[PDB]
């Protein structure tokens, strides 16, 4: 079925699954985080509270045991999916922290991209900062590398940047996007990384020990920007088979890794789609849009 | 021809109740089957016991002929409707009117209740029906389109939800939500004063002095005739076993088989002692809830109860 | 008749008789009007003489005048004939299963009661005036698209906001106007059984 | 009462910015024609332009197919009389009080059974846009309509509101001009509206090809041909329009002379092509040869 | 065209519908009974 | 295999169309194989332009269906001198060259505009007054006219 | 749609009685086809009533 | 042909593929329709959403 | 000049109902004067 979900008062910016594929988390302008059950009637059990600013990015851990959520109010937050309660308020960010990423399968460690001009590394236990690479400017998305030893970030200056956690210098800078990059997501290959950018083009890259020195691999057309400049986010499928993107055009764009063909431009929405979520188990799609509700498409 | 009709036993009169002071114009049975209620042209509503035939109670609120009563299956309510253009809701835990539905422009000829939602439908002589909201007394729809008094209305849960027969000789099947006529059936030549719905068959029948006709829901496709009763037909009433009672206005009552349309009995009852013979007439008939008794409300101010005959057989009373 | 295919050169067919059994000559640089073809005619009132899916003349049209296809219109002789449904068994006629009935009840309840609510809120008249809904946004595609107007852009998006009602303001307009009632619906066809005769003696009676 | 989703308005009258902000008022005013209460929508046309308002019911609009405030036609955009004449329509909407209220009631009941998609009635049966209509049509938005009125004060000298004078502090137009007094009621009914008569005289003085005297003058002279045209191209201009009998493409004068086989065919072709047969961008002048 | 006139008798009254309780005669029992 | 007169007795009147294989062998063969194939039964007129065209033969009835006898579609078999100068020129229309499928068109007047974009493949040798009647009928704003006019019988010449 | 109160009890009884009579036979036991004279049967009805009252 | 959707049908309960959703319509466009009668219209002068 | 419904007779067809159209062309028909 289409299964449209509602109950959010303002835009929903972020929607993602339990890494179980059991529960649903969505969040946006309303400054709180709603949860649902993916199966049955797609019903709502819990609501997490506390974040004073807009929830700009929610992120799971790789088991699903604690929840990370970047807020507009200069703070990140980690909470207990067990309870929904705050364990840590990552303060210290000197501006709008938009992006958050918990280290997967490494020591518990977090990279946060913010509007201060720094990327910040934090340990959850110490209540203190680890490292911080002030390049010059706002960083809009951040993701680790599966070694938990490089950190990738995308901002306003269009050159995707990667730092080595040990030498702490600009390890890898990649170029070719015509305007600001808005989204990074590294496939479960640990290798292929996906980049949305409102210049209307999406790109694919690969962080390896050895890469061709110019690793701009695949390129797809279709995404849109407009006077909104909303933050646009992408994802790989669980399999690295289909790329899903949203855009300010009300069209859910589903493409393939293989033939780069347009498998879908699906209508159904009313406002810009900000985030598409793939089920880690199923062919289930969840769209978070600025029309103050969500969609549950089955393909 | 036809396969041959099922054999039904014939009915015999066994009780005659007389306490009204004007024609008896409507009759109804409680859900739980303990009492029935009659409304008469002496402006009272009497409530009788169904086992003994004793009169339990007399309610007097109307200003003229009470032309319809009904008892709601979901709430302890009795809805009555008169020629004073007023429709009433009696609450049967205090025996007093608690609600009145205003807006008809002439006498109200009949009324039915929706079985699942809480609405009322009334038909009147201004040639409209109205769908009332039981709870807020507000008229949610005025079903208009007939061109003469609307003799009768029946409503159902399936679709179409309202059938009205009127004195311009037409039947209309309406939709409740939209509030307008889907189908218009013009097969009758004379006023349609009687309509009935089969309990378990998605079909219905409509009576007129020409002949009774059967129709098939939901768009009213003709099925067959039932002829032989040449009289102004005031009522039709169907049993669950396919017996169909056709009560006329000169007193004569035919009993038919619903499925094949075979008239298996003709009752011509007698008038109460002090009556003229020009005053024999049946205005309403109602089957019991067990569908064993058949009560009739007559123009000689009596209520006659018929029960089935238990000592007859296919060879005593063969089927022609 | 029509000259042969490939040997139809030279002749320009002007009277449709030159068409033989009909046909236009695409290679002939003349506007072929074969069997009343080509010529745009006067706009006449006659409505479309339709024909059924077997080649019958669907006179259902003239009774169905100006009406939807939801209307069921009985206008044929075959509607009068007794269908032989003397069967106690056929599952054709049995009421919808109570689940579908539950669906119809819920839908009806909804529409019914919402219209109730508006009609009774009229009978509140002291309206506990609620706030005006948030400003809506509507995106509008003019029919007159082009760069002559709209500053070359095709769509315009507009912000609807509903104007405040002054609490102390009496009604503004005269409600009570009388007019005769409209024409009814298209008269339905009178499907009777044929009339019989009344002798002179009966009319005497 | 009417109830709408948006106005239905000319692009001229809707404004210039792509982004407009507009207010609705439910049951706000009375249609000057339908006489019944409507919902009234008000928008600011542009910077330093008067706030405009929808001034006619949505049904009174759909019936005659016009813009609820601009009042001009929706496709072409001429006064209602001009469009009616060009469509050769005869609109029979009643005039007296009781008959008009009754007609409005039933027309509204019947337009309730519509799809909200196109005008009701002959306005669908008359959409064959004649070249006269297309020829009179406005081309770019005459946005002088939305400037404010004339300041009685600043016409007498008094508009002491500085530069904020609520009306264009220019010269008042001489009231003798026919383009001054056009009551709304007539401009909707199309009875003696001066702009209609001026535009009709303009359309009568507009160039159209003239017909000859003799029936035997069946050679048609097309002037301004150019040497990018072919004889087969002149054919394709005058081939399926009937039959052509001969074609002389005069290259020593850049013209053409088409002998036809049907007088009405060539007449329709050339008149319909008058200065507007634009094949390969050449202004040919269709006339009847000697 | 909705009036703002009003009536003494159109005030809210009897605003709850009584339903037939468990013992009075609910449609469940009569569904059962013989 | 070039059936001379393919008889398509529509509901609204009889028809039989003569296709010139010498000018249009590919589309003549295609249409004959379709008419003998009987797949055209049920095709509702997907476009009716008054005094311009009648276009039908769509297994969807919407315009995004239709298939040919060589697959989905094939190229056009152009003629130099065959045109749409008059009614009844039976030419399968296409939304792009070399993609002509099941869709069928019938001219109702000179259509010198469709020359070069649709391959004029014959003329209707039966039922031209019926073609005019179907061309007079009132249609909706999507040229799927209010009347669901369909073919009763689709078959070729013997 | 004014109610039936106390000054309109008799006039209303007669309204509805003669509406009923007109429904009753003069349109549902006719076959005085031409013009069933119901306006004259109502005259008979009123006169029968006065004759009742006068014994 | 495979599954296509009716373009005038907007209430679509099936998850359409790219070709299954935006397949182009075959034929010529009616030369008799003005800009107004040619555009997709929910309202009398335009779609509005 | 003050009468509301007077000219409802001599100026216009009082309440005009134009005949329905059926299967024939009524267009060319027109009638004589007195």
């Amino acid at each position: 079925p289409i299964m449209l979900l509602s109950g959010h008062e303002g835009e929903v910016y972020c929607c993602k699954f339990h890494p179980n594929g059991s529960t649903l988390a969505s969040a946006g302008f309303d400054r709180l985080i709603l949860l649902w059950n993916v199966y049955g009637d797609c019903d709502n059990y819990a609501t997490l509270k506390g974040h004073s600013g807009a929830v700009m990015e929610l992120h799971y851990n790789t088991d699903g045991s604690m929840l990370f959520s970047a807020s507009t109010d200069k703070t990140v937050a980690v909470w207990d999916s067990e309870t929904g309660e705050r364990v840590k308020r990552l303060k210290g960010h000197t501006s709008f922290v938009n992006s958050c990423y918990p280290a997967r399968r490494g020591p518990q460690l977090v990279c946060t991209g913010s509007d201060d001009g720094t990327v910040k590394l934090w340990d959850i236990r110490k209540k203190a900062a680890i490292q911080t690479f002030q390049n010059t400017y706002q960083v809009l998305a951040v993701t680790f590398n599966d070694t938990s030893d490089q950190i990738i970030s995308g901002g306003i200056d269009n050159d995707i940047k990667v730092w080595d956690l040990r030498q702490n210098k600009l390890t890898y800078t990649m170029r070719g996007h015509a305007d600001s990059v808005t989204g990074l997501s590294l496939s479960s290959e640990g290798s292929y990384l996906l980049s949305n950018a409102m210049d209307n083009t999406v790109r694919v890259w690969d962080v390896r020990p050895f890469a061709p020195k110019e690793r701009c691999v695949k390129i797809f057309q279709g995404n849109v920007h407009n006077f909104e400049k909303n933050l646009l986010r992408c994802s790989w499928s669980p399999d690295g088979s289909k790329i899903a993107a949203g855009s300010a055009d009300r069209f859910v764009y589903v493409w393939d890794t293989t033939s780069r063909r347009i498998l879908y431009k699906l209508p159904g929405h009313a406002g810009s789609i900000n985030e598409v979520a793939f089920h880690p188990d199923e062919p289930i799609i969840i769209s978070a849009s600025s029309d103050k509700r969500l969609y549950m498409g089955e393909i | 021809t036809m396969p041959k009709p099922q054999w039904h036993p014939p009915w015999k009169l066994y009780r005659v109740i007389s306490g009204h002071l004007g024609w008896v114009r409507c009759i109804a049975v409680e859900p739980g089957n303990q009492w029935f209620v009659t409304g008469s042209a002496d402006r009272t509503i009497k409530i009788w016991d169904l086992a003994s035939g004793k009169l339990k109670l007399s309610l007097t609120g109307h200003i003229s002929t009470v032309r319809g009563v009904i008892v709601s299956t979901r709430s302890p309510y009795l809805f009555s409707c008169g020629e004073d253009k007023q429709v009433k809701c009696w609450d049967l835990e205090y025996n007093k009117v608690i609600r009145h539905y205003h807006g008809h422009l002439s006498a109200v000829y009949g009324l039915d209740l929706h079985p699942t939602i809480d609405v009322l439908v009334t038909c009147s002589r201004d040639s409209t029906a109205r769908i009332w909201d039981v709870r807020t007394k507000a008229s949610v729809h005025t079903l208009s389109g007939h061109t003469n008094a609307v003799a009768t209305v029946r409503c159902q849960a399936a679709e179409p939800q309202i059938i009205t027969g009127s004195h311009d000789t037409t039947i209309r099947l309406w939709d409740l939500v939209a509030g307008k006529t889907r189908v218009t059936l013009t097969n009758h030549k004379k006023s349609v004063r009687a309509v009935v719905l089969h309990p378990r068959h998605y079909t219905f029948a409509s009576g007129s002095p020409d002949n009774i006709k059967q129709w098939k829901f939901p768009d009213g496709s003709f099925i067959q005739n039932l002829s032989g009763h040449n009289a102004i037909i005031n009522t039709l009433t169907v049993n669950s076993d396919g017996v169909l009672v056709s009560g006329a206005d000169n007193g004569t009552m035919h009993l038919w088989d619903w499925r094949t349309g075979y008239n298996f009995q003709r009752v011509h009852a007698a008038v109460q002692p002090g009556s003229l013979d020009s005053e024999s007439g049946i205005f309403a008939c109602a089957f019991d809830q067990s569908e064993s008794r058949l009560l009739t409300a007559e123009a000689d101010k009596t209520i006659k109860v018929y029960r089935e005959d238990d000592t007859a057989t296919e060879e005593t009373h063969p089927v022609s | 008749e029509p000259p042969p295919y490939g040997y139809r050169k030279g002749w320009i067919p002007r009277l449709l008789e030159d068409f033989g059994d009909g046909g236009a000559f695409p290679e002939i640089h003349v506007a072929q009007y074969p069997l009343d073809m080509g010529r745009k005619k006067k706009m006449s009132n006659a409505l479309a003489i339709q024909v059924d899916s077997e080649g019958k003349i669907k006179y259902d049209a003239i009774a169905r005048q100006g009406q939807s296809k939801d209307k069921v219109i009985y206008s044929k002789y075959t509607d009068l004939v007794p269908k032989e449904v003397m069967n106690a068994d056929d599952p054709d006629l049995q009421r919808p299963d109570e689940e579908a009935i539950k669906e119809i009840t819920e839908k009806t309840r909804v529409a019914l009661e919402k219209s109730v609510s508006q009609k009774v809120a009229a009978a509140m008249p002291v309206r506990a005036a609620d706030k005006l809904a948030p400003a809506q946004y509507i995106r509008y595609t003019p029919s007159q698209q082009g760069v002559a107007f709209n500053s070359g852009a095709k769509q315009r998006v507009i912000r609807m906001v509903e104007m405040q009602k002054d609490p102390m303001e009496p009604p503004r307009f005269k409600i009570n106007k009388k007019i005769p009632r409209g024409p009814p619906s298209p008269p339905a066809p009178v499907m009777h059984s044929p009339s019989r005769k009344m002798t002179v003696k009966e009319q005497q009676e | 009462w009417e109830d709408a989703d948006f106005p239905i308005l000319c692009q001229t009258c809707l404004g210039e910015n792509p982004y407009i902000r507009m207010t609705k008022e439910k049951y706000g005013k009375e249609c000057k024609i339908c006489a019944r209460p409507f919902t009234v929508f008000r928008w600011c046309p542009g910077v330093r332009m008067r706030f405009k308002k929808t001034e006619v019911c949505q049904t009174c609009s759909k019936l005659k197919n016009v813009c609820q405030t601009c009042l001009l036609d929706l496709e072409y955009g001429l006064p209602i009389q001009v469009r009616d004449a060009g469509l050769s329509f005869k609109d029979d909407m009643p005039k007296s009080d009781v008959n008009k209220e009754y007609y409005t009631q039933n027309m509204e009941r019947e337009i309730s059974n519509s799809d909200g998609t196109r005008p009701v009635g002959m306005l669908g049966k008359a959409t064959s846009t004649s070249d006269m209509l297309l020829k009179l049509a406005r081309t770019t938005p005459y946005y002088k309509r939305n400037r404010p009125h004339i300041c009685s004060f600043w016409v007498k000298g008094e508009c002491k509101r500085g530069e904020e004078c609520p009306y264009r502090h220019e010269k008042p137009t001489d009231p003798d001009d026919p383009l001054a007094d056009q009551n709304i009621k007539d401009r909707y009914y199309g009875i003696n509206d001066p702009v209609a008569d001026k535009l009709l005289k303009r359309a009568s003085t507009m160039p159209r090809l003239d017909p000859p005297e003799d029936k035997t003058i069946t050679t048609l002279y097309v002037g301004g041909l150019g040497d990018t045209i072919t004889e087969t191209d002149l054919r394709n201009h005058f081939y399926q329009f009937g039959e052509i009998r001969t074609i002389t493409v005069v290259q020593r004068q850049q013209c053409a002379f088409i002998q036809f086989a049907t007088r009405q065919a060539a007449e329709v072709a050339a008149e319909k092509s008058f200065n507007k047969l634009i094949v390969n961008g050449r202004r040919l002048n269709v006339k009847w040869g000697r | 065209q909705l009036s703002k006139q009003y009536s003494s008798r159109d005030l809210p009254s009897h605003t709850k519908i009584k339903y037939r309780q468990t013992t009075q005669d609910a449609p469940e029992e009569v569904r059962n009974r013989d | 295999w070039q059936p001379p007169n393919v008889y398509l007795e529509t509901s609204m009147g009889i028809i039989v169309l003569e296709l010139y294989w010498k000018h249009a062998p590919k589309t003549c063969k295609n249409f004959a194989e379709l008419a003998r194939r009987g797949y055209y039964n049920g095709t509702k007129f997907h476009r009716i332009i008054k005094d311009f065209m009648i276009q039908g033969g769509d297994p969807t009835g919407t315009g995004r269906g239709g298939a040919s006898i060589y697959g989905k579609q094939f190229e056009d078999e152009l003629h130099p001198d065959l045109k749409f100068t008059g009614a009844g020129i039976l030419a399968m229309a296409n939304a792009g060259p070399d993609t002509n499928g099941s869709q069928f068109f019938v001219t109702l007047a000179p259509t010198q505009w469709l020359d070069g974009k649709h391959t004029i493949f014959g003329r209707v040798c039966q039922g031209i007054g019926m073609v005019n009647r179907v061309g007079m009928v009132e249609t909706n704003s999507q040229d799927r006219p209010v009347d669901d006019v369909k073919i009763i019988k689709a078959y070729p010449s013997g | 749609a004014k109610t039936v109160t106390k000054q309109r009890v008799e006039s209303h009884f007669d309204l509805e009685l003669r509406a009923a009579v007109m429904h009753d036979i003069l349109d549902m036991m006719p076959e005085g086809i031409k013009q069933n004279k119901a306006r004259t049967i109502l005259q008979h009805l009123s006169e029968a009533w006065r004759c009742w009252k006068a014994n | 042909t495979g599954v296509h959707l009716d373009p005038a049908v907007k209430e679509v309960q099936y998850n359409p593929t790219y070709e299954t959703m935006f397949a182009p319509e075959f034929g010529p466009e009616n030369p008799f329709r003005t800009q107004q009668m040619a555009a997709p219209r929910n309202m009398l002068s335009g779609y509005a959403e | 000049r003050k009468r509301k419904r007077g000219v409802d007779y001599n100026a216009e067809i009082p309440f005009e109902k134009k005949p329905a159209l059926g299967f024939y062309d009524t267009s060319e028909e027109n009638y004589q004067a007195l």
